[PDB]
């Protein structure tokens, strides 16, 4: 299939209150396997899904070596961040870190990500060309030249082509009944009389992975898009995903409407009705 | 798993 | 950036009374990440409740999953309040098990 990592860093500063906090975790596609957060009472990376379980503890131990620095390294960004911005020393600001590979069937690199931002603004990216940035503005740009000076490109370049897809086919091979293979919606139409002439038809699609879904309601086969509710995805706990989309219809005319499901986990999209 | 520094240095 | 919170309350299985669940307080699409969940049966705060590890979208905005174990019954309530710079009052959102 097409897979991804990513890994997700999220540092707030609280000055008068210590050091900015800083949080990671890790996602394989949709299924997070770990994370580590500075304010836990002896900072680890920990495992967060079944198969990263087996990496043996050279493993855990240089990771947290790693958010460890990573933590004091935000932390000097953000102070350089604030001077660069004039901010006042007492408030408090966020810097966030996405970076990761995504890779094809065949496992090759398919793109390579590495960005920043900063307050929940962007403020600089690495191109898709892995070899030159794209800068916010000009406090950005003092981080860009700095950066090329130092060939920053090349080594976020180097992680990106060899570990990071090199790491993800392993979770990929280790991982591979819960990642390779979709779990399709568990599927059912609900009907809740509002009074005796409108009946709200709810479509129910649960427990299915990854979280990337359709559904659809028509009538007499027709899409009924601007009159459906629809919510937003949502995690279910379990690492599965739920969703619906509800529509209010005429009592006694629930028959002609009907709800659609599309899902990698389908052996073909599904129709539903009330029933 | 995630990168290390150096590489990736401060903004 | 603020960026106002999406709030949806849900249990992790279709609800049967009696039977052990998991009530769920799901935050996304917010900004900056300071948030305060609290889940509530009959309007009292429930104390132990877990939460999901501080994720965020590729928009930049945050999420969290806030989630304890509940056995419903026909006449408990529950629901979710949360509070957020953007919000001028706290948001309280019910549990309705047809949603
Ligand atoms: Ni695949
Ligand atoms: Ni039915
Ligand atoms: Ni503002
Ligand atoms: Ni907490």
């Amino acid at each position: 299939g097409s897979h991804s990592m990513r890994y997700f860093y999220t540092s707030v500063s609280r000055p008068g209150r210590g050091e900015p906090r800083f949080i990671s975790v890790g996602y394989v596609d949709d299924t997070q396997f770990v994370r580590f957060d500075s304010d836990a009472a002896s900072p680890r990376e920990e495992p967060r899904a079944p198969w990263i379980e087996q990496e043996g503890p050279e493993y855990w131990d240089r990771n947290t070596q790693i958010y460890k620095a990573q933590a004091q390294t935000d932390r000097e960004s953000l102070r350089n961040l604030r001077g660069y911005y004039n901010q006042s020393e007492a408030g408090s600001h966020t810097l966030q870190s996405m970076y990761g590979c995504d890779v094809g069937p065949d496992g090759r690199l398919l793109r390579g990500h590495d960005q920043y931002a900063y307050d929940g603004k962007d403020y600089i990216a690495l191109n898709e060309d892995l070899r030159s940035w794209t800068a916010a503005d000009t406090a950005a740009q003092i981080t860009q030249r700095k950066w090329e000076a130092a060939r920053e490109a090349e080594q976020r370049r180097a992680y990106l082509e060899g570990e990071c897809v090199e790491w993800l086919r392993r979770y990929l091979e280790n991982g591979k009944d819960k990642l390779e293979r979709a779990d399709p919606p568990k599927t059912h139409v609900t009907h809740h009389p509002i009074s005796d002439h409108e009946a709200t038809l709810r479509c129910w699609a649960l427990g299915f992975y990854p979280a990337e879904i359709t559904l659809t309601w028509q009538r007499d086969g027709e899409d009924q898009t601007q009159d459906t509710e629809l919510v937003e995805t949502r995690p279910a706990g379990d690492r599965t995903f739920q969703k619906w989309a509800a529509v209010v219809v005429p009592s006694g005319e629930e028959q002609r409407y009907t709800c659609h499901v599309q899902h990698e986990g389908l052996p073909k999209p599904l129709t539903l009705r009330w029933e | 798993r995630p990168h290390e520094r150096n590489g990736f240095t401060v903004l | 950036i603020q960026r106002t919170p999406k709030i949806q309350v849900y249990s992790r299985h279709p609800a049967e009374n009696g039977k052990s669940n998991f009530l769920n307080c799901y935050v996304s699409g917010f900004h900056p990440s300071d948030i305060e969940v609290d889940l509530l049966k009959n309007g009292e705060r429930i104390e132990k409740v877990e939460h999901s590890d501080l994720s965020f979208s590729k928009d930049w905005s945050f999420y969290l999953l806030y989630y304890t174990e509940f056995t419903p019954t026909e006449k408990d309530e529950y629901a979710c309040r949360v509070n957020h710079v953007t919000l001028s009052q706290p948001k309280i959102v019910k549990w309705d098990r047809d949603m």
